[PDB]
């Protein structure tokens, strides 16, 4: 399905499988980095650095 | 011979068509999970010292 911004507040959405549960998890989400940037999504374990870092790499990338 | 207001009506009926609920199956991925990365078998060193 595609859902919208005011769509979304009304339904749960797992991420990972064993995540989904039965009367919850209305839907589930396609891949688990669907969240970040396409950007964001070039940084090698951004899960591990700190946010404020990650966040300065996708404006160093650019530059 | 015209038209006169007649009797109120006694109910109403309101139609609309419907369709029903499937069970529950909650497919939720094709590939499901996020499968971990992992060892090459076997890989064996790719270096050895001098002497």
């Amino acid at each position: 399905e595609l859902i919208g911004t005011m769509e979304q507040i009304f339904m749960n959405v797992a991420i990972f499988e064993d995540e989904v549960f039965a009367g919850v998890t209305t839907h589930q989400e396609l891949f688990p980095h669907s969240l970040l940037s396409v950007i964001a999504n070039f940084i090698p374990f951004s899960d591990h650095n700190q946010s404020p870092r990650n966040m300065y790499q996708c404006q160093m990338g650019k530059q | 011979g015209g038209l006169t207001c007649a009797s109120a009506p006694q109910g109403t009926l309101r139609i609309l068509e419907g369709p029903q609920q499937s069970l529950s199956g909650s497919p939720l991925q094709p590939i499901p999970a996020s499968p971990p990365p992992q060892i090459p078998p076997g890989l064996r060193p790719r270096f050895c010292a001098f002497g």
